[PDB]
This record gives C-alpha cells, sequence and structure tokens, in this order.
C-alpha cells in the first residue's frame, strides 16, 4: 500500500498534499507451501519497514502523523523564501535538491529538541 | 603418470567390424582427449578420427564417410574407436593417441602426449 | 571523455549573419547531456547566451530573437553538432565565443537546476572582429 | 540506488528462487514528471545476467565443463615485484629467471594457467523458457516509459510507475532474437553509440515474423529451419528504409557474420534440449537502391552440436548424448544484431555486417523501460504551524 | 604509445590492459577505423578486414583483465596503428617491419 | 538577475600560498549554487569546483571552499606552478546567473 | 592438405641437422606444429609440441622452431640414439578437414 506515495510528483507541494490525504482515505502438495510463504515474507517485510519508518518518525515526536508540527525554529539561512513561491512555484525535487546538507542539520536538531 | 593400452590383436574379414578398446589409466576422461591415428607399413601416419576447432563432430579425414564410428565412454576410463566395412589397404596399426593436462580449453591443435603400443588388424 | 571543438575563427563585415560550429565529441546524445553558450569580450568578464536543455532551444531575455540555436544529434557518421545563429552582426559582438556541455542524466547532481546550469566542460572559442 | 530485484511468475530454480504472480494490472500513472532514461548504463543487466547464469547451472547441467583455471603448482614466489625470478621450461618445475624490474606479465605480474575439467551429471532434462515477472522488493520501484519511439537515451515524459515487470523469458540466442516483445507503433533501431561501428546495434521489429527450425531425417544430426519470404523483403525494406532516413544517407549492403568462432557464424539457440547452429547466410542478401536462393520457402541447414562454447564464463561444455526424436522448434524472429564496417571512402556503401555474441545485449531490448528507483517517504517543510 | 618491430612472417603481441578482472567487451581497430577483433561477451569474432585469418587472441587470459592479439604472418602489409579501445584506453600501438 | 562581486579584484602570491578570494552576492543564495572556474590565459576556462564544497575529479584535491550566506570563500591549498589562473566564481541560482569580476595573480 | 617434407635425411652423427616441414597457410601457415618421433618399429611419441615446449623425456637434445610458412626441426649432435623417423603433425583449420601428419622422414647416420 506504498505504491501510491508518489502519484503526485512534478506537480507542486499543496496539491500533493491533498492527494496524500485522498490516497490514505482511498486504501495440498509442496507447492502450497512453497507459494504461500512468500507472500508471508513479503508481508512481514513490508510491515517491519513500515513501522521502521514510524518509530523513526516516532523518535522526533511524530509517530503516526502524516503532517505533525515539531518544535525546531529556523535559521533563515534555510531557505529564505516568501511561502507563496514556497507552495507554488517549486515541487520537492527543486528543495530536495537544494538542502540536503541542512536536512542532515535539521536531523540531528530536531533529535535534540525532542529529547528535551 | 598415464598409461595407455590399446586392445589386442585382432584378425577379421573383408566387409567385418573392428572394436578397439583404448585402456587410459592416470586421468579422467573428457570426450575430447583422444585423438585415433592409423600408420600403415609402408607410407606415414594417417589421422582417422579426432576433436577440433568445428564444434561437435569428432572429425572423419575425407576417406571415412560411411563406415567408421567413434565413441568415448567416460566412465570406464576407456575409448572404444569402431570400423566396419574393411578394405584392402584397412591392413595397417592403428594407435590411441591421447593429449595431456596441458592449457586444454580450446582442444583444436593439442598434439598427442600420451600413447598406446600399437594393435595391429589384419585382413583374412 | 568530452573533447568538445569548434570550428575555425572568422573575421566578419558589419550588418550579417554568422552559424558558428560546435563537435561534439565523446557524447551519448543531448537528451543526457545540455549545450550551453558562453562568449567573451576580450578584455571583460564571461557572458552567458543560450541552452538547448531537453532540445528547448532558447536564448536568454536581454539577448532575445538576434541570435538563436539549433542543435544536431548524432546520425550515422556525424558526431553531436551544435550550431549558433547570429544575426544583424554590429560592431560589439567581437568577442570569443564558447560551447560547454554539462551531464543532465541524474537530478540530484548539483550541475543542473532547471535549466540553469554549471558548465562542465568547455571547448575552444572562436573569435570574430569588425573590419 | 541499485538493489537486488527478486523473482517472479508461475520444479528446480523457480520453486527455490522465486515467488507466485501477482494480480495485475497494478500500475501509476505520473503526471509533469521527466525522468532521464538511460538503457546503456542500466544495472538491471549485470544482477539478471547473474541470475540466468544461476539458472543454466541448476536446470541443464552439461556432463563435463572445461573452463580455465589461470593461477600465480606450489609457491607464491612472484612477489610483490621485481624481476629474475624464474619457475617454468622442463615440466613445469625447470628454471627460466625472467628480466623485467617494473613487470609485465609471464606464464603486469605473471600467470601460469591451467585447466579445471569437471564432470557433472546428466539427467536428460528438458528445459522451457518461463516468464519471469522481476518484482522489485520493499520500498522500492521500477519506473517505466511509454512512448513507442523510445531511443534508450533520451527524457521519457509520460513515465509510469510499475510494482512489478511485464513477461521476461531467458532465451539465449546469438545472431538474432528470439520470443522477444515487439514495438506498439514502429521499429526502432539504436546503439551504444553511433559513428563508434564497434557497439552492438540492436533492431526491434513490429512486424511477428515467426520462424520454423525442425529436425527431419536420413541424418541423425540435421535438422533446418524456414521463414517466411515476402514477410521476410518487407521486414528487411522498412528496416533499410529506417536506417536510411536516418542515419546514412549512402548505399545499404548485408552480408554474414565474418569468421571468429563459429557460434556466432551461426543462429545459435538452444531448444529443447538441442543447440542448434543454423547457417545464416540467405538471409542476409538486401543490397538496395533506395527507390536462384530458394525465393518462397528459404532453407536454413542447421547443425546440432554438443560440445559448446560457454555464453556463461569462458570455457566449453559436453552434454548428454542426442535424442532420437523430432523436435519442433516454431518461434518469433524479433529483432537483428547488427553491427558495422564504417567505410571506406570510394564507399559510398556500407557493409553491415551483423554481430551479437553478447548475452546482456539480448537483455537490454526485454531490459527497455525500466529504471530501479529507490522512495524516501521523509521530507521537512516549514509552516507556520498553528 | 609504443613501437614493436617484426621482420616478417613471425608471430608478434599486442596487449590491452583492464583492470577490473571481468572479460569484459573490447575491441582492436587499425588506424583506418577497421575491425580487426572483438570480444562478445566470452566469445571471439574476427574483423571484415584484410586480418580475418591471420589475426589471433589467446582466451584464457581474459578473466586476467589482460586482452592480448597475436599477429602471424608479417610482412609488409601491417605497417599501421593499432589501437585499443576497452573502456576508455585509446591507445596507439604501432608495428614495423 | 542577482549581482555577483568577487573581491579582491587583483593580487599577488608567491608560489605556495593559502589564497582566499570572496566572492560576494546581493541576494543570500541558500543552496549555495555557485561554482567555481579557473582560466588560464589562452585556453579553456575549465570548472574547479561546483555546488561550493564539491570537488570535481578532474581539479586535484587541493582546492576548495566554502559559504557565508551572501559570500563565498574559494581556497587554493598549496599553490604550485600551475595554477596560476584568472578565477571566476559563478552563481547559478536564478535564470540567468551570471560570473565574478576575475583575480589575476601574479608573484 | 599436403605436407611436403624431404624424405631422405642423411648426414654424419654429431652436426647439428635440420628438416623442414613445408605446407600452406591453412595448414602450417597459420597454426601450432607437433613433431612427433617413432622409432622405426615402435609405436611414436612426440618430440616437440607449440614449437618450444617439451615433455619429459626429450627436452634438451632437440630444437624446433616456426618460420613464416615452414617448420624447422633439428638433432644437437647424437649419434644413432634417436636415429628414427620423424613426423609433423597439424591441424587444418580450413574444411580441408582435419589433423594432419608429415609424410616420411627417413633419418640416418653415416656409418
Ligand atoms: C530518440 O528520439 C527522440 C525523440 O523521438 C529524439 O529527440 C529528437 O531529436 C531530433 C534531432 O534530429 C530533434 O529535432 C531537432 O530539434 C531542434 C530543436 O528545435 C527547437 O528549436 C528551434 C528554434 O527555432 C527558433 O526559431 C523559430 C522560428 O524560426 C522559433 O519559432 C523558435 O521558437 C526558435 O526561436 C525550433 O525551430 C524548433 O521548432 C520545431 O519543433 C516544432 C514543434 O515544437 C515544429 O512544429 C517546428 O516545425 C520545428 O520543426 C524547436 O522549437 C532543431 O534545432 C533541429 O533542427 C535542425 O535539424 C533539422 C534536421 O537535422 C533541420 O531540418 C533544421 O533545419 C535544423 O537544421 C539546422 O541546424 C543544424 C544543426 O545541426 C545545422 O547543421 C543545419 O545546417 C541547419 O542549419 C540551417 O539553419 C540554421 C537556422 O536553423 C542556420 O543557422 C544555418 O546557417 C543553416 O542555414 C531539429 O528539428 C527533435 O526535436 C527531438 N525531439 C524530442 C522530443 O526531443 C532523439 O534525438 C532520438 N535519439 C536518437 C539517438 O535517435
Ligand atoms: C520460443 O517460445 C516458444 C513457445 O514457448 C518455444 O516453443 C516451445 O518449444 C518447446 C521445446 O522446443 C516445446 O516443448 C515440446 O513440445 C512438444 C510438442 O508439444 C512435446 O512433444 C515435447 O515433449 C517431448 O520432449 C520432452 C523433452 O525431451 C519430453 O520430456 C517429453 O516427454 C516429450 O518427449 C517425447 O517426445 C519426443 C518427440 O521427439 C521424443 O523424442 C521423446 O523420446 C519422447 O517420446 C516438448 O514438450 C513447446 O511445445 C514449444 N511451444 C510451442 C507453442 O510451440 C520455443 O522453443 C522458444 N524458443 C527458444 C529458442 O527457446
Ligand atoms: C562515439 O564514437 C565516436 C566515434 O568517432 C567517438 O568519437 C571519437 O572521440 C574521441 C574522444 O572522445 C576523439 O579523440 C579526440 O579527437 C580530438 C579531435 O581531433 C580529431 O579531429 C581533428 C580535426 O577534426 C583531426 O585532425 C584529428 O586527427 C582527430 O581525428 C583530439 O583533439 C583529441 O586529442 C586530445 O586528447 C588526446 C587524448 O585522447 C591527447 O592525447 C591529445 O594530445 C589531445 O589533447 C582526441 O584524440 C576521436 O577523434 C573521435 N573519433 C573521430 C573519428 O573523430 C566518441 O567519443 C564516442 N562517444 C561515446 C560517448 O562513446
Ligand atoms: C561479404 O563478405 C565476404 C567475405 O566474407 C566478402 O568477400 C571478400 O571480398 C573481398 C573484396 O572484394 C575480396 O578481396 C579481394 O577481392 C578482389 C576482387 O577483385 C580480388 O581480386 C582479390 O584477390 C581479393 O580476393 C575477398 O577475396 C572476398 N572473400 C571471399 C571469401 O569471397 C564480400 O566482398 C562481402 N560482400 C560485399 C558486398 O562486400
Ligand atoms: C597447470 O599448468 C602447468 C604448467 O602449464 C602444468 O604442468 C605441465 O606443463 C607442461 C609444460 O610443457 C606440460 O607439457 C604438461 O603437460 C603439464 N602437465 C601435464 C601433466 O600435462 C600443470 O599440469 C597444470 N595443472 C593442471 C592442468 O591441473
Ligand atoms: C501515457 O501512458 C499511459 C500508459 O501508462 C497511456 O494510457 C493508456 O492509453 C491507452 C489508449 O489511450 C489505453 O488503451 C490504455 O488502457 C491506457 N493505459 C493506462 C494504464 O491508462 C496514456 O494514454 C499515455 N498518454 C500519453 C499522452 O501518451
Ligand atoms: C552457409 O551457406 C553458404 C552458401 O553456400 C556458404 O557460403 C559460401 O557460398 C559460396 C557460394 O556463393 C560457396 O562457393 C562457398 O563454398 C561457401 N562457403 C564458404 C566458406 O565460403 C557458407 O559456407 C555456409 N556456412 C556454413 C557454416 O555452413
Ligand atoms: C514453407 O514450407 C512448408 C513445408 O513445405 C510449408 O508448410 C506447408 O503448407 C502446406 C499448405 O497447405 C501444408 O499442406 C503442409 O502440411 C505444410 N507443411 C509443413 C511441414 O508445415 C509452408 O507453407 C512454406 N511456406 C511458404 C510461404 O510457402
Ligand atoms: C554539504 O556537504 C555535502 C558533503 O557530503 C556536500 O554534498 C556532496 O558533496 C560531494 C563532495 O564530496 C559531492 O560529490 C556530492 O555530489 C554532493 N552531494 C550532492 C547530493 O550533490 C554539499 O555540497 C554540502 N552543502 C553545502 C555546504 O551547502
Ligand atoms: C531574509 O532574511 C532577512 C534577515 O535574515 C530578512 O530581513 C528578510 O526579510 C528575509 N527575506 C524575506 C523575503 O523575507
Ligand atoms: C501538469 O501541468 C498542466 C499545466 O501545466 C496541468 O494542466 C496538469 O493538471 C498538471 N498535471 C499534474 C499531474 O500536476
Ligand atoms: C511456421 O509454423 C507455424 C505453425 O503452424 C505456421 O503457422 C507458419 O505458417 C509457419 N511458417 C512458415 C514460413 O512455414
Ligand atoms: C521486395 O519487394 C519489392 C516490391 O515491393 C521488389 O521490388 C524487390 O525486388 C523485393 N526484394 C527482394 C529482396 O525480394
Ligand atoms: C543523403 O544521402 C544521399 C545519398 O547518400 C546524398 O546524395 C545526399 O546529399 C544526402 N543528404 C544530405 C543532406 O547530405
Ligand atoms: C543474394 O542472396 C541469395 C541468397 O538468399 C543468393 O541466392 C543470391 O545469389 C544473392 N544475389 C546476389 C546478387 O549476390
Ligand atoms: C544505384 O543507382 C545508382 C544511380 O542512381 C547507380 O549508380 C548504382 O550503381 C546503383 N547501385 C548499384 C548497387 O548498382
Ligand atoms: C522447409 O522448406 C523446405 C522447402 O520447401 C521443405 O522441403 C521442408 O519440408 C520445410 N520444412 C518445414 C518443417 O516446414
Ligand atoms: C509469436 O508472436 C505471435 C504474434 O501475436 C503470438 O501470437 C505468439 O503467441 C508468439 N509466440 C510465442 C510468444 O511463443
Amino acid at each position: 500500500f506504498i505504491l501510491g506515495f508518489l502519484g503526485a510528483a512534478g506537480s507542486t507541494m499543496g496539491a500533493a498534499s491533498m492527494a496524500l490525504t485522498v490516497q490514505a482515505r482511498l486504501l495440498h502438495m509442496l507447492q502450497l507451501t512453497v507459494w504461500g510463504i512468500k507472500q508471508l515474507q513479503a508481508r512481514v517485510l513490508a510491515v517491519e519497514r513500515y513501522l521502521r519508518d514510524q518509530q523513526l518518525l516516532g523518535i522526533w515526536g511524530c509517530s503516526g502523523k502524516i503532517i505533525c508540527c515539531t518544535n525546531v525554529p529556523w535559521n533563515d539561512s534555510w531557505s529564505n523564501k516568501t511561502i507563496n513561491e514556497i507552495w507554488d512555484n517549486m515541487t520537492w525535487m527543486q528543495w530536495e535538491k537544494e538542502i540536503d546538507n541542512y536536512t542532515q542539520h535539521i536531523y540531528t536538531l530536531l533529535e535534540v529538541s525532542q529529547i528535551q | 603418470q598415464v598409461q595407455v593400452v590399446q586392445s589386442g590383436a585382432e584378425v577379421r574379414k573383408p566387409g567385418a567390424s573392428v572394436k578397439v578398446s583404448c585402456k587410459v589409466s592416470g586421468f579422467t576422461l573428457t570426450g575430447l582427449s583422444i585423438h585415433w591415428v592409423r600408420q600403415a607399413p609402408g607410407k606415414g601416419l594417417e589421422w582417422m578420427g579426432g576433436f577440433g576447432p568445428e564444434e561437435n563432430e569428432i572429425i572423419y579425414a575425407q576417406k571415412f564417410q560411411g563406415r567408421v564410428s567413434m565413441t568415448e565412454d567416460t566412465s570406464t576410463n576407456t575409448a572404444y574407436m569402431e570400423l566396419s566395412s574393411l578394405r584392402s589397404e584397412d591392413t595397417a596399426v592403428y594407435y590411441c593417441a591421447t593429449g595431456g593436462n596441458y592449457y586444454n580449453l580450446w582442444t583444436g591443435y593439442y598434439p598427442l602426449a600420451y600413447w598406446g603400443q600399437g594393435t595391429l588388424v589384419t585382413v583374412s | 571523455q568530452i573533447h568538445l571543438v569548434q570550428s575555425g575563427t572568422e573575421v566578419k563585415k558589419p550588418g550579417s549573419s554568422v552559424t558558428v560550429s560546435c563537435k561534439a565529441y565523446g557524447v551519448n546524445t543531448f537528451g543526457l547531456y545540455a549545450v550551453n553558450w558562453v562568449r567573451q569580450a576580450p578584455g571583460q568578464s564571461l557572458e552567458y547566451i543560450g541552452q538547448i536543455w531537453r532540445w528547448k532551444s532558447s536564448a536568454s531575455h536581454h539577448f532575445r530573437g538576434r541570435v538563436l540555436i539549433s542543435a544536431v544529434d548524432l546520425t550515422g557518421s556525424s558526431p553531436p553538432i551544435s550550431s549558433l545563429e547570429i544575426k544583424n552582426l554590429t560592431s560589439d559582438d567581437t568577442a570569443v565565443y564558447f560551447c560547454t556541455t554539462t551531464s543532465t542524466y541524474d537530478k540530484w547532481s548539483g550541475l543542473h537546476h532547471d535549466g540553469v546550469m554549471a558548465f562542465s566542460s568547455w571547448g575552444q572559442g572562436t573569435l570574430i572582429s569588425v573590419s | 540506488a541499485t538493489t537486488t530485484l527478486f523473482c517472479a511468475s508461475d520444479n528446480v530454480w523457480a520453486t527455490h528462487a522465486c515467488v507466485p504472480t501477482d494480480p495485475n494490472p497494478q500500475e501509476i500513472v505520473l503526471g509533469n514528471v521527466t525522468e532521464n532514461f538511460n538503457m546503456w548504463k542500466n544495472n538491471m543487466v549485470e544482477q539478471m545476467h547473474e541470475d540466468i547464469i544461476s539458472l543454466w547451472d541448476q536446470s541443464l547441467k552439461p556432463c563435463v565443463k572445461l573452463t580455465p583455471l589461470c593461477v600465480t603448482e606450489k609457491m607464491e614466489t612472484g612477489e610483490m615485484k621485481n624481476c629474475s625470478f624464474n619457475v617454468t621450461t622442463s615440466i613445469r618445475d625447470k628454471i627460466k629467471k625472467e628480466y623485467a624490474l617494473f613487470y609485465k606479465l609471464d606464464v603486469y605480474r605473471l600467470i601460469n594457467c591451467n585447466t579445471s575439467v569437471i564432470t557433472q551429471a546428466c539427467p536428460k532434462v528438458s528445459f522451457e523458457p518461463i516468464p519471469i515477472h522481476y518484482c522489485a522488493p520493499a520500498g522500492f520501484a521500477i519506473l517505466k516509459c511509454n512512448s513507442k519511439t523510445f531511443n534508450g537515451s533520451g527524457p521519457c515524459t509520460n513515465v509510469s510507475t510499475v510494482q512489478c515487470t511485464h513477461g521476461i523469458r531467458p532465451v539465449v540466442s546469438t545472431q538474432l532474437l528470439l520470443n522477444g516483445s515487439l514495438a506498439e507503433e514502429e521499429i526502432v533501431i539504436r546503439s551504444e553509440n553511433i559513428t563508434d561501428n564497434a557497439k552492438t546495434i540492436i533492431v526491434q521489429l513490429n512486424e511477428a515474423v515467426e520462424i520454423n527450425c525442425t529436425r527431419p531425417n536420413g541424418n541423425i544430426r540435421q535438422a533446418h529451419c524456414n521463414i517466411s519470404k515476402a514477410r521476410w523483403n518487407e521486414t528487411l525494406g522498412q528496416i533499410v528504409a529506417k536506417l536510411e532516413e536516418q542515419f546514412p544517407n549512402k548505399t545499404i549492403i548485408f552480408n554474414h557474420s565474418s569468421g571468429g568462432d563459429p557460434e556466432i557464424v551461426t543462429h545459435s539457440f538452444n531448444c529443447g534440449g538441442e543447440f542448434f547452429y543454423c547457417n545464416t547466410t540467405p538471409l542476409f542478401n538486401s543490397t538496395w537502391n533506395n527507390t536462384t536462393g530458394g525465393e518462397q520457402n528459404i532453407t536454413l541447414q542447421c547443425r546440432i552440436k554438443q560440445i559448446i562454447n560457454m555464453w556463461q564464463g569462458v570455457g566449453k561444455a559436453m552434454y548428454a548424448p542426442p535424442i532420437r526424436g523430432q523436435i519442433r522448434c516454431s518461434s518469433n524472429i524479433t529483432g537483428l544484431l547488427l553491427t558495422r564496417d564504417g567505410g571506406r571512402d570510394q564507399n559510398g556503401t556500407e557493409t553491415f555486417r551483423p554481430g551479437g555474441g553478447n548475452m546482456r545485449d539480448n537483455w537490454r531490448s526485454e531490459l527497455y523501460k525500466y529504471k530501479v528507483v529507490k522512495i524516501e517517504p521523509l521530507g521537512i517543510a516549514p509552516t507556520a504551524c498553528k | 604509445k609504443k613501437v614493436v618491430l617484426g621482420k616478417k612472417g613471425d608471430t608478434v603481441e599486442l596487449t590491452c590492459t583492464a583492470s577490473q578482472k571481468k572479460s569484459i567487451q573490447f575491441h582492436w581497430k587499425n588506424s583506418n577505423q577497421i575491425k580487426i577483433l572483438g570480444n562478445q561477451g566470452s566469445f571471439l569474432t574476427k574483423g571484415p578486414s584484410k586480418l580475418n585469418d591471420r589475426a589471433d587472441s589467446r582466451r584464457s587470459l581474459w578473466d586476467q583483465g589482460n586482452f592480448p592479439l597475436i599477429i602471424k604472418n608479417l610482412k609488409i602489409e601491417d605497417s599501421d596503428t593499432y589501437i585499443c579501445e576497452v573502456e576508455d584506453q585509446k591507445e596507439e600501438v604501432q608495428l614495423l617491419v | 538577475d542577482i549581482q555577483m562581486t568577487q573581491s579582491p579584484s587583483t593580487l599577488s602570491a608567491s608560489i605556495g600560498d593559502t589564497v582566499r578570494i570572496s566572492c560576494r552576492a546581493s541576494q543570500s543564495i541558500t543552496g549555495n549554487w555557485v561554482a567555481w572556474y579557473q582560466q588560464r590565459p589562452g585556453k579553456a576556462p575549465r570548472l574547479l569546483i561546483y555546488r561550493g564544497a564539491a570537488l570535481l575529479g578532474g581539479v586535484p584535491s587541493r582546492f576548495s571552499g566554502s559559504a557565508a550566506g551572501t559570500d563565498f570563500t574559494l581556497t587554493i591549498g598549496n599553490l604550485q606552478a600551475e595554477d596560476f589562473g584568472t578565477f571566476y566564481c559563478q552563481q547559478y541560482d536564478t535564470y540567468p546567473g551570471t560570473f565574478g569580476q576575475g583575480t589575476k595573480v601574479e608573484v | 592438405s599436403v605436407l611436403t617434407q624431404p624424405p631422405s635425411v642423411s648426414a654424419a652423427p654429431g652436426q647439428k641437422v635440420t628438416i623442414s616441414c613445408s605446407g600452406s597457410s591453412s595448414n602450417i601457415g597459420k597454426n601450432y606444429v607437433s613433431w612427433y618421433q617413432q622409432l622405426p618399429g615402435a609405436a611414436p611419441k612426440l618430440l616437440i609440441f607449440d614449437d618450444t615446449q617439451r615433455p619429459s623425456g626429450i627436452p634438451d637434445r632437440f630444437s624446433g622452431s616456426k618460420s613464416g610458412t615452414s617448420a624447422t626441426l633439428a638433432i644437437t649432435g647424437l649419434q644413432t640414439g634417436d636415429e628414427a623417423d620423424y613426423y609433423c603433425g597439424t591441424w587444418d583449420s580450413s574444411l580441408s578437414t582435419g589433423q594432419l601428419f608429415g609424410g616420411g622422414t627417413k633419418l640416418t647416420v653415416l656409418g
């Protein structure tokens, strides 16, 4: 059920958030035991990857929530841009092309504010 | 060290067959490593059969078109050459000749390192 | 490797046109690679001209209509060749011209920002003067 | 990122290595994306190549495998470097001090090679290339183009997303493509690099040309193919029409493979446990200005050979002794593996001999659209928030 | 950038080197861009040239990255530069009398 | 556009200098969309450094740089005899960018 | 397909004497030449393989070489010990089908 995480790519970001809301609301021989367990293996692997990213959000105080309000203020050198261009002129591709070194630093600061 | 021992002397008739055996002891048998060469007393050697760069035929040298058959049993470590329809100058000496364990991969031009003793087939 | 080589060096009378030719050895095609064009006055700083990013020819907006670009994919006996069409030869277009290439392959390279690019390799430049 | 990507659709390999099917369709159409596709720099090729290595050393085992063994017998005497290191001459243990002092290789550094010979069993095992739906692992995606004039390189605009690939069958065939998937609109001509005249030009067809090899008698190891003439004339006509409307601008000339190891001179393919090597001279004659060989029922004399050169690694292999009955090998001619010999100034023409022999090139036509991509679902946005 | 001399008729050796140990696809060419060899996976072609029969490559070195070329029956009609392409190594070796 | 200003516009340096060259921006470039170029007289102005803190493979490991919001620092380490080049800094943030002014090093 | 080599070989025993094996480009001007030794009456063995390499019994007493479209074999001065028959042998790469052997060499000494 993680296939449709990317159906709104190319479009802007608020339309992608509305698409996330819509797509989340929308969703006896040896051959038996050979073709039966690999389905369960894929199911358990998908469940464990999902739960892995769930606790990865949970260490920031964002467990379960698609959109959560955290507590780390800016550095003003983190894309000093007006909100209109932020949500209407740029996709995700430009921005995770733009701030990767900064998103490592935001990972560190979110962990530090999450413990206190 | 590998020893190669041929079959015994064998007397046949014009139009009969001959099945020359070739005992090999000293390596394991592949399916290519054995050529078969005839010599007539009074002239040089002559290649009866063996393998080269054409990729199935243990090739028959342009005078064996319907009377020869060459099959190599790798489990018994013994080769078995066959020749039927014995003619006037099929009265010669056979040789089970064998290439050794040296740089074989390609098996076109490898020579005959190890040898039998020479069997004699006479036509009476 | 990229051993980008242009055509010969000319000299021009005013009020004419010229097609500058830049050959591109070692290039797969212009789908994964984009051709940007630079000029240089003799004694000034360098100056952007144009782009063939994803086969969309466009010069810049301060420099529209006069100089526009075409590009030829590799064909049979020909490497990919980008050509530059310059109209209305004035007296102060006297300059050394440069063609460049960049890698468009992965999005997350950093050599390209939506057609606004850093220039990976460089030709040898052709001088055009006025008699 | 590039990962291990598993298998398959619906008693030796696919039982042990692969999963069952999925209820297809499973596609997600994307909108205003433009993902940059290159076919000649893919890393689905090597994974699949090693995966078919894992197939055919467990499904069709040859009786004897004759592989190289090239090693640097006792001793590691070559050492770090320099010169005056001997070994070899008389048998494999006499002296032969070599002079260098920078190194470059002997028999760069030295190797005395060897031949590991191996005998494997041999049950008379049947074979059939089953379709293999290559399905992506957890948290990954396989992107896919949709335009029918897709040149491998260039960007694709109609990018779709699947979870798992389409029908792919393990058919090794030199000189010719068999049982491949065709094109929707029109034929396509490629290369890794045109003007380089050394990369295997792949041509993929739109007309499902058929081929019939059978073994009749009076001989044990004789067989032949038949192809429909006037389907082949139309096919070669639109191929030379494409090659004349794009890359030359010259005269055409076809020919046969000009020598080498004979698994490239003949159309080679495995069928039912028989390795057909079929002569492929009379197919290639379309010397044609753009404007005696059995003109309706074209016959390809074909030998069955069973001491084969491995495409798997380097070396030869011997299988079980041959079959007694008659074998039907009706298949689809789907493409061509062609090369060039560009030149020469008087010509004018171009000699357009075929090539092939790579088996990875025979996967780039069926790994045609696909690109392995890794999702990351974590993002950071500066909102108000409340 | 090497120059090798063989008088007439004898064998002669040319080497590409490759540091990947895979027996990858590679090619030899003459000066006027006519092929002499070509690897196709783990097989052997020849070049549609004036050297179809007399050109040869020993095969077992290909796993080691050693890519050889043995030319036999040398005469006056071989005096031109031969060029490797393996990945990018566009060398230039020359043969003379 | 967004105006750049390279400084100092001309210096001189002995062999084995750590030459630190700033390049000012009118706006504040977040995301570091600036490149560093070298041009010797007569030849091709090849690229040195893309994205501020990423070294190209063909450039040796003696050049570096950093970011200061509106400023960008190019750093030579162990200046040799071949790197006596007129330098340039491209901003490639907005369409289209412009370059610096130059730093023609002497002794 | 023909392998012309001189039948009658007579010289003084001990003075490094040579004989050739002549053929064609499809026969000998392409590939390796194998010198075989046959005693007059006994089963044959090989003398020299790949024109330079030898088995354990022979090595140093003979010298073989390949010169264009002809081979060359030489004795390094024995007397009556290897006074026997010798046979050049190679495979034919043309569809003149297979492995070939030389006609005849009568190596005798002066005695
Ligand atoms: C795999 O498949 C993919 C997709 O299937 C392949 O990708 C395709 O590749 C082909 C390459 O063959 C591309 O064709 C070329 O496209 C470029 C780009 O053209 C754009 O820009 C032009 C700029 O025009 C300017 O002026 C006009 C007004 O005059 C203005 O309106 C415009 O905005 C701009 O200001 C446009 O003209 C052009 O419009 C085209 O597209 C429209 C649809 O959008 C269409 O309706 C139009 O009719 C028009 O066709 C487009 O916006 C072109 O530059 C290029 O054109 C050159 O080449 C062709 C054939 O080679 C030739 O007929 C042309 O005349 C032109 O040739 C000139 O340039 C050559 C450069 O090599 C030069 O050598 C020639 O001598 C010739 O020069 C002459 O004229 C110039 C002035 O033009 C002058 O300076 C000279 O002195 C001399 O007199 C091709 O059309 C496809 O676009 C591309 N498709 C996609 C989707 O990517 C991929 O290649 C395949 N890969 C492989 C390996 O096979
Ligand atoms: C491209 O794709 C097509 C489509 O899949 C492939 O065509 C298939 O090819 C296979 C093999 O060539 C073929 O399978 C055979 O079909 C025959 C007719 O249906 C069967 O009779 C045959 O079974 C015999 O052979 C098996 C293996 O030896 C035995 O296990 C079996 O018991 C049968 O053996 C008896 O009959 C033979 C007949 O001579 C006799 O010698 C034996 O002694 C014994 O008595 C196979 O099942 C498929 O039917 C083909 N499919 C179609 C639709 O035609 C084609 O091969 C692909 N191309 C490539 C290159 O792979
Ligand atoms: C796809 O296939 C094409 C086939 O042509 C390849 O094209 C070849 O590309 C290589 C390099 O990519 C070219 O080699 C370079 O050529 C440059 C131009 O010189 C040529 O042209 C002049 C005038 O036209 C001639 O006088 C001259 O003889 C050449 O023919 C040279 O400047 C280069 O030399 C520089 O680099 C070398 C190192 O490689 C240095 O040693 C030199 O001193 C010099 O600094 C270089 O030699 C080659 O010429 C192209 N072929 C042809 C026929 O032109 C593509 O590369 C290939 N692309 C891909 C992606 O595979
Ligand atoms: C298709 O390939 C074959 C080889 O597989 C080509 O045949 C060869 O062609 C060349 C060039 O004609 C021949 O070389 C020379 O030919 C001239 C002709 O006058 C002759 O005088 C020379 O003595 C020399 O032979 C070569 O012999 C020939 N080889 C064979 C085996 O036929 C053929 O040319 C190719 N087809 C086309 C259309 O080019
Ligand atoms: C590994 O290679 C060596 C060296 O080639 C082999 O030793 C022998 O080498 C001489 C060289 O003239 C050959 O004549 C012999 O025939 C080789 N050995 C034999 C018994 O044939 C060594 O045998 C090789 N080891 C293998 C093949 O496993
Ligand atoms: C883009 O590709 C999709 C397929 O991924 C195309 O959708 C198909 O369109 C045809 C005819 O329009 C239908 O028969 C198929 O059922 C459609 N498939 C799916 C999955 O929707 C689409 O038409 C393409 N669009 C463009 C503009 O090329
Ligand atoms: C495939 O068949 C062709 C047709 O005979 C063979 O090619 C040559 O054809 C000419 C007639 O134009 C004959 O004179 C030659 O004898 C044929 N052979 C050669 C080697 O030139 C071709 O040899 C056949 N290939 C195979 C592998 O059997
Ligand atoms: C090529 O040859 C085959 C065999 O001769 C042809 O197939 C025959 O077609 C007739 C048509 O009535 C049938 O009666 C036969 O039973 C078929 N035989 C076989 C073995 O299939 C085929 O039609 C020929 N192709 C062309 C274009 O004539
Ligand atoms: C942040 O630091 C990283 C270093 O990990 C820089 O990003 C990469 O830099 C390397 C150079 O070693 C390049 O090869 C990579 O291509 C860069 N990553 C990407 C995604 O392009 C990055 O430049 C730094 N960002 C700053 C200083 O703003
Ligand atoms: C950018 O930041 C400065 C101070 O950090 C601020 O004064 C300015 O308003 C910001 N730009 C915008 C567009 O808000
Ligand atoms: C793509 O953009 C066009 C106009 O630019 C718009 O009509 C269309 O809805 C967009 N599609 C998506 C999926 O964003
Ligand atoms: C090949 O065999 C199939 C099977 O019947 C047949 O439909 C087709 O017409 C045959 N093709 C030719 C050229 O005989
Ligand atoms: C193919 O058919 C055309 C008629 O459209 C004919 O002129 C041509 O000679 C044919 N070529 C062959 C090779 O059969
Ligand atoms: C196309 O090819 C023909 C024949 O080779 C030639 O006469 C013509 O000039 C070519 N066209 C161009 C534009 O070069
Ligand atoms: C063309 O090839 C066919 C074989 O299909 C042959 O019979 C014919 O003689 C060839 N024609 C020419 C002109 O070479
Ligand atoms: C093709 O036609 C031209 C005339 O337009 C002629 O000179 C040439 O000889 C023809 N091609 C052949 C192979 O005869
Ligand atoms: C192939 O074609 C030849 C020539 O018509 C015919 O004799 C033979 O029976 C055909 N074989 C098959 C299997 O169609
Ligand atoms: C060959 O192609 C035809 C064309 O539709 C198809 O019907 C047939 O199933 C194909 N044969 C296969 C896939 O074995």
